[PDB]
This record gives structure tokens, C-alpha cells and sequence, in this order.
């Protein structure tokens, strides 16, 4: 059989880093929004990198240095995120929490307190694999690997488009870009083009035990957030091909 | 003024009583690595700019060690700017952007230790530097991050949130704490002008000037800011500082031979 | 503006160490003091030095060494006496964090239990400034740092004095030393001659961006902590310089 | 008079790294047990090694390492099993906590959560004494150290037997081996032969301050450690030797 | 007697079965430093009393880590005295009192530390000592603070509540765990007497002596007491410690070159 | 198979009521020992009437009024106890509820606080069992019949006597009367002469279905209720005569 899940009843959320980057007037709203959900769920909120993590890479990769350089640099810039809006919860009992605390002691951090905060990249450092220079286990990713392992009742990545597209509606083909309501992992995974996700998000989603599906959705809306925790379709919804047990 | 008289202030006094003040000015001064030069790598004027900048740098530090035994703290530069533009807009206070800072002078410290790996110089920290001692000793170089480890109990400046000791005020303390003999900023400018250079010309160079001279003339902005300056008035052991241009190839090894280059910057 | 308050729901209480250095007869009764408090405010407790820093900075100075050698080791005496403390709170829930825990977990750990413990001295470490052999940056500077940077409800200085008067009460002067009960920190920094606290208190207090007062109370007195958390006029009150929003 | 209780409404709960050993056949059942026991008591749980470490021991001795080099590599394998156990209990707000955590913030924890998880071993690394290749401060001695140190309530020690016998009832002479319901340590440490918990136990009752009593009891059996937090006798009552304040 | 032998008890038995502990006991014996000393530098003995008596040893200290690698732990003294003293007049066990003990002992070790940081050698710790075997194969020394990890795990004494186990014991077990070839306190008095010297006269001078002889003399009190003395009676690797007055210049120096000064206490 | 346990976890105190009687006295040190056992127990703490219902079974005899009359009288007294005892814990978080939230909301208020007071009488009003002019269902039995539906892990009953003796000890034959460490009470239901509990207290232990035990203790002595409620053996056992599942 499957194994256990070990936090059935945890939410994980996945807040994009360039959400974030785009400073008080995307935050602010937000936080208010993360502020009214802490009494009806118990949330892991996790912090992608945005904009500074291109910086060191486009720094590290004009050094020459490798691929398992740049992954732990990168997620320094999402724990840097993570303080941030940790910070803007201290007054509900949030804080930001690093990785070793994630792998070992969440279950009594979350008995303390409604949320916490963590890094949304995993902790791979040197270890990272080759064959890209850009780190391939990224935010997307390590949430994905975390809300997995712990049998969480859900994964929602927040981002600051409304959801998946044919095309990178922000990109040069942005004219023929269509929105996908859903999609499973295994047909995105054989497409080629950008994605709002990273790609190996659909390769451990084709390893998941536990989750099922994953929406994302347009953190820059009030109250979409709000509406994916309870399951309603406001986003593109990803079917992560686990089958129901 | 007896080591017995010391000591009885010590028991009897405030540490605020004057008399208890002037007898502990006159202990003795003990410098932990007087041998030593400190160095700053900058974050925005060298790091920042990649390997066009940073690659003879390493090349100079590796020559340099057989002779000079370096500190090497690193800058921060866009990065934390960014975190201090994203965190004042949220209006968090400059505790909270101190550590966000920290962060990015690490990043740069881990990137250029990578360069220096194969050197056998390695990057140190934690709140002893316990691994300082042996490293000089024995490859003469470490590199370090360059911020003040005072996160949320940063003193504010008078105005705003940006902390205002930064990766040069942590490089300097941590020259004066040791008892270092020499100071250097490696910045990307070939030192200190009557005015900024970068934004106005018949900008004048000057090759040296004391901190009261500086202030004087309203020398403001500038390449060295302000509250680094007013440390180097109270310091007890670095009373002076140098200035170079990192841009320059072999500015930094002929300021170690003892060479003006620069601007020499001192304390009175 | 000025900056959010993090955790404007605190009170900090900085107990001298030469409260600590009294032992049992002055300890028991400000534990039993503590005790009545936990369930009327969230509290964050943090100690002084006192008596054994002055023996480190004996021996420090006799060897020679610098203000950045001595300012840990200080820290290390009010650590001490944050462990003695919060190990007589042990049975309500009560322990010691340490500096990277205070400046970062401190919400959670406030939601998890009524009160914590910590030091009063900041991580200034070999970063202490120079000018002065001895550290400026102490135990009374470094909880009024935090404080204000939380934007804490107050921060109250517990004493072995009744509050600050014009000369120092157990010196060579004691004679004509007269009470004061209200100052401003502007009007002691003009001042010459010793203070029951810092001098770089003073100076932080000029930058200040939330606490107005801070008031130095007899903590040798049952019921004195209890009032000024109160609010109520039982030792000195400094005035800040801070102006209301 | 004898030191104050620090932590005196603590139940100290040891469980034997052999009962692990046997794996989910007698895991299941006694994580059912403690799932139970966490709405009735204020728990400390602590994990022994088991059989790993006599592997590690076999390997180590053939190496020629000593007593202080074994001490650490068996106090490991308690740790192992801790995380096995807490990962069980994740989903009751229940995490493993290391010895640093132990030792300063268990308060904290056991505020913010009805049960922690920890190794029973004690951390004497390097220090471990000399005298016998075989590390002589093992788990049911840390964890006494440990139970006494803070003033708990209790220690029960669950075990795959019954209690304490004359003769090991799993070895050579096991048909000889009566059960004993009740003895003192004293009584224990004038016997020669293999007993169920350490050897160095039995000395530190002798300095013990508060622990009256401890009780060994099988795990294997549903119901017995729930009835023996109770003060029920149904396995092996040693006495300390503490007499009644 | 064979190793399948030992491996097959260490499955079947438990580890309290005296066949058990007979087979481990026959296990070959790996010296893990055989090469190195280990130094206790007193803290009410030595560092309490600043330069005069701290600044000679260093001058040793550095002589000698030419021909001899030295593991130099560091004792409390006074403000662990006054900490134990606070401490249990409010009912707190030894347990507690441990950890406030090694504070004390770390604050030392840092000061030593600072001494010697231009000769490279580090202070080392963390419960791994992780940075000993490469500085002391390259400056042949390091510095560390002589508590136990034991914390709040620390055995009682049979009375009262201050630890048994403090600097001179957390030293001699390091040594004996390293299989050192030797282990020397340096304290303030020129070895035993029998009586203490601080507090009565005709005390006679003792050279060399077994702790089964210490005991019987009902020697109490005494310069290292009675739990490193047990400890020493079970020891595999270390069978006799010497003890030196470091107040005297070179008797660090004189010990280290095999000179008896001092008295020598022998297991047996 | 027996009925389920409805709150396993509880444990229910029975207070006398002459214990009470003894005013200050004897409830300050019990209210300083109740206040402890908070942090380590759940408790639904049932005070029983004294001497007050003595007076109005007298006032109501004389008057010729029924057993049904007499009951919710005495029952009333009972009631004040624990108005006054709660009273006492009322800064503890602890109030006084009456039966219809003890037989329906007890599961809630034992959620939102550490420990209730209730009354030790059952609400028989007028529907008392006739046959003794003296109310039969009194304060010893309600508790009883509580603690034994609710399944609850125990029954402690605080008197003014050390237990039960072969006399009343206060009485006329007080110098033949012996004390009794245990009993069952099918040998006392045999026994004539007066006992300190409630001779219906063994009819209902004679049905019930979960308490095997109950001991009665010496509430005028510190300590005792404490180590009842560890199952320690401080006064007298009465085996119910349940035998274990
Ligand atoms: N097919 C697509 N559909 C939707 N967005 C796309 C697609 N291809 C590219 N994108 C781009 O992905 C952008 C999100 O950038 P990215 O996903 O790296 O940010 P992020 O998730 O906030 O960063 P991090 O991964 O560090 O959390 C969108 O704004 C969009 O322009
Ligand atoms: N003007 C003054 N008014 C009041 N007290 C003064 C004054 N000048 C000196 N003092 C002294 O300050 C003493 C307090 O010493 P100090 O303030 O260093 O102790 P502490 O605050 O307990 O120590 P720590 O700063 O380590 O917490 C008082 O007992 C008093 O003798
Ligand atoms: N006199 C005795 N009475 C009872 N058991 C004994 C006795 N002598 C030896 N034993 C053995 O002790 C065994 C327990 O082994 P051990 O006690 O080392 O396991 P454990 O306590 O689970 O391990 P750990 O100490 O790592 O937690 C029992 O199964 C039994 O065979
Ligand atoms: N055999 C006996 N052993 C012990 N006490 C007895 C015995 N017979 C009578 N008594 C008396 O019972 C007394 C207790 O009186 P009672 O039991 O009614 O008080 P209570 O339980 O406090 O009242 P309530 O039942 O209203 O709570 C004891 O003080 C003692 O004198
Ligand atoms: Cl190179
Ligand atoms: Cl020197
Ligand atoms: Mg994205
Ligand atoms: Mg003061
Ligand atoms: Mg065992
Ligand atoms: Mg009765």
C-alpha cells in the first residue's frame, strides 16, 4: 500500500516570488487575505524567489560556477521571502521557520500556532542534479516534494497570473496565448514552451502518493486563494495522476 | 591608577560612573591579529559586475597571500537594495531589513570562496570566527561576509529604515576588534572626489583628508558613507583607511606593497 | 510614516542583573511576581549581567583584550541569569531562547506559552564599537532595541533602585542624591556623572520610532512590576522623545 | 533541603530500542496506546537504541575504538528510533526534539503541545566514563538522569518483557527465572547477572532526589503503560531509595 | 575468544551480561591521538588571576608547540563559584548548575584563545571536536573549554547540588578518550601536601602518590578531587596525571620535557 | 461487552463536605494543592454537603417532610461548597457548573478549562428511593455513579479521616476502631455500623461497569490527594469488585 500521510489535515501554500517582488501593493492585500484564513485552516506557507534569484544567477553563471552553486544561492533569495511575510504575520503568532525545523519538528510548530512560514525550495545545496546550469529543483518543486511527503490535504500555488496558458501570456507569442481551466501533469510534461511551473514539478507529480491535484491561481485577485483552499475551480487546476486509494 | 583601583571601580561603580570610564582607558591594548590587512570586495562596485571584475581580483588575492595575511569581507550591493526597497515599502523597520542585507553579502561570500576553494582559502562566520586563527596561519587569506551580525538589534539611522552600518562599517570592526595594521575598500572608483564622479565632472581627485576635513568641506553621499567614518574617529587601533579602485588591475596588490594608490582617509 | 509595530500586543521587562545577583531573597519573590503576571500580559522577559560581567571585564582588561572581546562575554553572564530565571518559570510553561530565536521564532514561541525568557544584551559580539574599553551597547540598550523595534506595548526596566535619581543613591555622593521621578532622555544625556542605566540607552532612544516612555521601578518591592505594566507612576519614567503618531 | 521540582506534572515515558525493534506489529499498537494517553497526561517519550547498536558496537570494538567513541554511535540509533516514533505521531501535533532542545526549551514545547519525543540516551559523547568497552550511561539511565533532574512525576520503562526475573528469561538459564513484582535498587545492584535496564540506573537511584519508584513494564501487552501511568502494578516496582520529603 | 564470539553475545545477551562485558573487554585498542598532551590551565588557579600568571603560560604554550602537540582545556573559577552559589540557594539540581558551570569555562577558553589567535592556534568544540586533528597537525596545538557535555544529564554528588564532574574531570576524560600519552593541571600550588598549603603550615610535599594512598591517608579537599581521582583508578590509557604550579615561569615548559617537577598521582 | 468509556482521560475528585466545614484552615492549603494538579490532570472536582444539611434534615424532620423533600435540600448545601470552592480557583480559569451542564456539556468545558466544580449529589429531587427517612443517594454515591458512566480513569474521595476504620473514630467506640489500608465493598456492604461513605456507594459499585477502585484519603493532609491521583496507596482502597476487561 501507499505510505501514511503524517499531516492529513495541513494546507500547503506556494506564495511565487515575484508575487512578492512586486512589493506592499500585491502583499498587503494579500497578508490581509492569509490573516482571515489562519482561524479556518492550518497552513505551511511556503515562499518561491522571484526576481533576485535571476540576479545571483546571472552574477554566478558570468563567474562560471555550477549548477549545485547556484540552487542553494537562489534559495536563499525565497528564505529572504519568507522572512518578509513571516514578518508582516508576527502579530498573528506566525514566524518563519528553516529547513532542518520543516523536516523534523512541524507537527509542534503547528500546534503552537496557526501558520509558519518556510522556504519554498528544497534543501538539495551541492547535491542538486546536473545537466541543466539553471537549478531544476526548484520552489514549485520542493512544495510539491513537502506537501507530498506529508500527505497534505492540499498544495495551492499562488502566482500572479490566472493560471496556466498555451503560450507565456507576459512573452513574445503572448497574442495566441490560451488559458488551460485544467490540465493533467503527464500531457504538460510533453509539451515544450515556458510554463508558470517549474518542469520538474511534473516529474515528481508523476512519483506523488498523496496529492491528487494542484491548482494555481492569480494571488494578485482577493479572495482566489481564499476560494482554492475550499476547492473551488478559480485557477488551472494540474491532475497530478495519483490515483484515488 | 593601579590594576587594584580597576578592579574596585569595577565592583563599586556604574559602568556609566566617569572615574570607573578613565581607569578601564588605561588598560593595557592587546591586538589579537596585528600582521593582518582587511579588505573589503564590493558588493555593487565588484561582485555585482561578475567575472570582468571579480576574476583578476582573485588572481591578485592569490598572489598577494604568499606575502600578506588577508582578511576578505564582501559586500552586499542590488540585491539588498532590492530587499530594502521591497521590506520599506511594507514598512518594516531597519532590524527586519538587517538581516534581509545579510543574506546577499553571504551569497557573495559563497561565490567568491567557490573561486578561492582550490587556493585553500576558505569562507568563515558564526559568532566566534572560530576557524579565522588556523586558516591565516596556514594559507594566509579566509574570506568572510561583510554585515554586521546585529540584525534586529541594528541601530536605526535618524531618518528612514535603510540600516546604516552596512558591509563596510562590518569590515571595519571587525580590522578595529583585531588590532589589523591596514584597512582597504575595494570599490570600483580610483577614490574620493570633491564630488560624486559618476553623476558630475570637474569632480576633483583627493589623495588624502582627515574625516573632520570631510565633513567640513560637506562632503556628502560619497564613497565611504558616513557612519563608518565616525567609527574610524573612535577607533582605537585602525586611525586610518585606503581606498582603491578594484577595477584597476594590480590596484590591490601595490596598495598591500605600501603604494598611494587611492585615497587615504584618516581619523583626525 | 513610521514603521508597522510587529508585536504591538507585547511587554518587555528587562530585569538587572544585580536583581539576580541578590539571590533567593530578592529572586523568589519577583518569580512569585511573574508568576500572578503570565495570565494578564504575553511577556518577554530578558536579563541583565550584573556583578560577574564586572569580573570578566577584571580579568579581560588585565590581559589587554579590546571592547569587542568583552561585550560576548558580558552577554554570556546575562545568559546565565536568563537560564536561572526561566528554570524557576520551568512548571508555567516558561523557558530561555537564545538571540537568533528571539529575532526571529519570537511570535511563535509567544503563541505557544504566556511569557519567554532571553538576554537583555544584543549579539553585538566582535562588532561592539570602540571608543569606550568598556562595551556601550548592555543589557538595559539591548531590550529597549528589541523593544522598539517590535513596536512594543512598553518596556519596563526592573531595578534594585527605586528609579533614577542625581547621583548615584549607593556612592560616594549618596548624600545629596535626590529622586527623581520623571525625566527625558534628552535632559540625562546632557547630564554628567553615573545613571542606573546605559548611556547608549539615551542614544537609542533619540532614533526611537515607538516607545514613549520606559519606566525604571524598584523590582526589591513586591508589586511595583505589577503596577507599572499597569501603566501606574512607581519608579522613574523616561520620556523618549518619541511624539505620538 | 533537596532541590525544587523544575517540571513536576511530567510523566517520563522510556521505551525500549528492542521494542522497536519488532517494528509495526508492536508500533501500531503502542502508538494507539500513546494516542490515547496524550488527552490524560503531559508526556516526555523517550527512545532507547536496541539492536543497531550492537551492531555499531561489534563493528566499532573490532576497530578498536573506546567507550567514548561507542557512546555517541549508540546514542545515534536512540535518536533514530525517536524520529521513527514522533513521525507516527506527527499527525497529534507530536515531533522528535534533540538533546540541546531537551535540556533548555522542553517547557516551551510541552506548552505548545501535549507530547515530545526525544533520545533516552544522555549526551555524554566523548566524556563517557571509562572502565567497561561498553558505554555504561545507556537509555534507561539518560532518561532517569533526566525524569529525576527535572522532579517529573514519574519514569515507567516499557520494555518486551514483563519485568525484572532472576535470571534473563530470554537466555541460557530461562528456566530458572522467576518474575520479581517488586525490589530496590540496592537489592538489584548486589546481584550478580544480566538485568533488563542498566547497571549504571541502579547508581544514579542511589543519588536520585525525587523518583521514588520505577516501573518496568511490557509494551507488548495493550493497556499496561496507559495502567501503569496510573500507578497500577503490573510489571517490576524498583525502588529508589528516595525517601518521601 | 573470537570476534564472531563477541558478536554473537552482542546480539543474544543484554549489554549488563558480565559474559558480555568480558568478551568486549578483550577488544583490541586503538589510541586515537597517542602522540598528543592534554594541559588543564586553572580558572580560579590561573586565568582568574589575569596577565601576571595568563601571559607566561602563553610564552610556554607557544615554545612548546614546536616539539609537543597540546590540547590546552580551560577550568571556571570564580564566577562559576558565584553562579553554583545563586544557583543553589534557589533549590536548583546539579543538573542545571552544569550548564551554568560551562559558560564560565568558554568564556575562558575564548580569552586564552585571543592570546594565541596570531600563532594560529583555534579553540575547538561542538560535540564532534571536529576541528582537532587538522590543527593539531599543522600548528599542533588548540584550545577548549573544560566542562562535560554531560548538562542537564550530569550525576549528582552524593550531597548537595554543585556538579562532581567540572574542568579537571571534563579534561582528564578527553585525554583519556584520545589515548594521550599524558595529562598535566596547571593550578597554583606546587603540587600535593598533606595538608592544603593555602591553609596550614608544615605541610609536607608529596612527589609522587596512588589515589589508593590518597585515600587511605584521608588526604581531603585536596588539589584534584576525589571524582577525577576514580575516574583515573578506571581509566585504559591514562594510569597517572601530573600536577604543576603554573605561577612558576618555565614549570609547563620543565613538565613537558619529562622533568618531575610537581607531583605525579598514579592510578596504581 | 461493557459500555465505552465516555471520557477516559478524566479524573473525578469528591470533596467532603466537612472538609469544607473546616473553612479556611483546611481549604486555603487544599485550594494551593488543587491548584498544582491543574497543569498534570483533567478534573471535575464534586464537593458534598457537611454539616449545613445535618441542620436542615433536622429543621425538615421536625417539620414531617419526606425523604423526596429532604434530598434536593441537602443537595443544595453540596451546592454552595462548590459555588465557594470554585470560588477560590476562579483566577485559575475554574467555575462551578450545575447538573444539567455536568450531565450534557461536560465534554466542552473540560476543552476550554483545565478543571470544573460541580455538586457531588445526583439530581434525585423528589424522586429519592423511599425507605430512610435520610436521603440514601447522597454525596459520595452521585460521584460514583458519575465518574463510573463516564467511564473515567478514576475516583479519589477527600475526607477529614485517613479512610475507613473497623469504628467511627470520632465516635463513641473510638478506641477499638482500626484502621483498614483496603477493602472491598462487598465486605463492607456486609458490615453494620457507620462508614465514611455513603452505604449506597456500595450498592452502585456492586453494578458498575468501569472503576475498579476508589480510595478514600485525608484531604487535611498535603500531599495525599496528590499522590492518590498517582495511584500511590496513601489511605484506604475499596475494590469495586469490576474485574478488568
Ligand atoms: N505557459 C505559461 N502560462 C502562464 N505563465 C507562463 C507560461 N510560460 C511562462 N509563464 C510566465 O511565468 C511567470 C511566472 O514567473 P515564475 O513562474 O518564475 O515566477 P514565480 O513562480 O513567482 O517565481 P518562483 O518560482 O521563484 O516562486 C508568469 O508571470 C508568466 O509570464
Ligand atoms: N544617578 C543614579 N541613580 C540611580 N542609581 C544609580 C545612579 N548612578 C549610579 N547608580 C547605580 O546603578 C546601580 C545599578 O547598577 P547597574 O545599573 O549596573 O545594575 P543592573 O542594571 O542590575 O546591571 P545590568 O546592566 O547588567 O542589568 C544602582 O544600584 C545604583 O547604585
Ligand atoms: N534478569 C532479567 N530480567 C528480565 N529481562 C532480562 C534479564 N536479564 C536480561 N534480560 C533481557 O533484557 C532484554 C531487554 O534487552 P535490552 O534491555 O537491552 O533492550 P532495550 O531496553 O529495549 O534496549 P535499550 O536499552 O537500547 O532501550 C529482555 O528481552 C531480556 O531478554
Ligand atoms: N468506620 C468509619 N471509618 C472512618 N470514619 C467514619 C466511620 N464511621 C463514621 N465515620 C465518620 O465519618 C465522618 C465523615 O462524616 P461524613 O462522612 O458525613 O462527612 P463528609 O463525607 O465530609 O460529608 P458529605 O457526605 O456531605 O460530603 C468521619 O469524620 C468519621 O467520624
Ligand atoms: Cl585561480
Ligand atoms: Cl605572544
Ligand atoms: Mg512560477
Ligand atoms: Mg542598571
Ligand atoms: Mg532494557
Ligand atoms: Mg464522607
Amino acid at each position: 500500500k501507499r505510505p501514511i500521510r503524517l499531516l492529513p489535515w495541513l494546507q500547503v501554500v506556494k506564495i511565487g516570488g515575484r508575487v512578492m517582488d512586486r512589493g506592499a501593493d500585491a502583499i498587503l492585500p494579500l497578508v490581509e487575505e492569509l490573516r482571515k484564513l489562519l482561524p479556518e485552516h492550518r497552513l505551511l506557507i511556503l515562499t518561491g524567489a522571484g526576481v533576485r534569484a535571476r540576479h545571483v544567477f546571472s552574477v554566478g553563471l558570468d563567474l562560471g560556477l555550477p549548477v549545485g552553486s547556484l540552487a542553494p544561492l537562489a534559495a536563499s533569495e525565497a528564505g529572504q521571502n519568507g522572512h518578509i511575510l513571516a514578518a508582516m504575520l508576527a502579530s498573528e503568532g506566525v514566524s518563519y521557520v528553516e529547513h532542518p525545523t520543516v523536516a523534523d519538528q512541524l507537527a509542534i510548530h503547528l500546534s503552537a500556532t496557526r501558520a509558519v512560514v518556510g522556504s519554498a525550495f528544497p534543501p538539495y545545496h551541492h547535491h542538486e542534479f546536473p545537466g541543466s546550469r539553471i537549478p531544476p529543483h526548484r520552489a514549485d518543486t520542493g512544495a510539491f516534494l513537502l506537501a507530498d511527503a506529508f500527505g497534505a490535504a492540499g498544495l495551492t500555488i499562488v502566482e500572479n497570473v490566472d493560471g496556466i496558458y498555451t503560450a507565456d501570456p507576459n512573452g513574445p507569442d503572448r497574442g495566441q496565448a490560451r488559458f488551460l481551466p485544467e490540465t493533467s501533469a503527464t500531457d504538460l510534461a510533453k509539451s515544450e514552451g515556458p510554463l508558470p511551473v517549474d518542469r520538474a514539478l511534473l516529474d515528481v507529480m508523476a512519483t506523488a502518493r498523496h496529492i491528487e491535484r494542484v491548482q494555481v491561481v492569480n494571488g494578485l485577485v482577493p479572495g482566489r486563494l481564499t476560494a482554492a483552499l475550499r476547492g473551488e475551480h478559480v485557477g488551472t487546476l494540474i491532475r497530478t495522476g495519483v490515483r484515488p486509494a | 591608577n593601579s590594576t587594584a583601583e580597576l578592579e574596585e571601580l569595577l565592583m563599586q561603580r556604574s559602568l556609566t560612573d566617569p572615574q570607573l570610564q578613565a581607569a578601564a582607558a588605561a588598560a593595557a591594548d592587546f591586538r589579537i591579529l596585528p600582521d593582518a590587512t582587511v579588505i573589503k570586495i564590493g558588493g555593487q562596485s565588484v561582485i555585482d559586475r561578475g567575472r570582468a571584475a571579480v576574476y583578476p581580483l582573485v588572481d591578485e588575492i592569490v598572489a598577494a597571500r604568499k606575502n600578506h595575511k588577508l582578511l576578505i569581507g564582501t559586500g552586499a550591493g542590488t540585491r539588498a537594495r532590492h530587499l530594502y526597497s521591497i521590506a520599506a515599502g511594507l514598512g518594516l523597520p531597519a532590524g527586519v531589513l538587517a538581516q534581509l542585507g545579510s543574506s546577499v553579502a553571504d551569497q557573495n561570500a559563497a561565490m567568491l570562496g567557490q573561486l578561492l576553494a582550490k587556493h585553500g582559502i576558505p569562507v568563515v562566520g558564526g559568532a566566534g570566527l572560530s576557524a579565522v586563527p588556523l586558516s591565516l596561519a596556514e594559507v594566509n587569506a579566509v574570506v568572510f561576509s561583510g554585515m554586521p551580525p546585529y540584525k534586529l538589534w541594528m541601530r536605526p539611522a535618524a531618518e528612514g529604515v535603510i540600516p546604516p552600518y552596512r558591509t563596510d562599517a562590518g569590515c571595519f570592526l571587525l580590522a578595529e576588534q583585531f588590532g589589523c595594521k591596514q584597512m582597504i575598500f575595494v570599490k570600483d572608483e580610483d577614490g574620493l572626489y570633491t564630488a560624486n564622479p559618476k553623476t558630475s565632472k570637474d569632480a576633483t581627485f583627493i589623495p588624502r583628508i582627515s574625516v573632520d576635513e570631510m565633513k567640513a568641506k560637506g562632503l556628502h553621499d560619497s564613497i565611504l558613507e558616513f557612519p563608518v567614518l565616525d567609527l574610524l574617529q573612535s577607533a582605537q587601533h585602525v586611525r586610518e583607511v585606503q581606498v582603491v579602485n578594484g577595477l584597476v588591475p594590480g590596484n590591490l596588490t601595490r596598495a598591500l606593497a605600501g603604494e598611494h594608490v587611492g585615497t587615504i582617509i584618516t581619523a583626525s
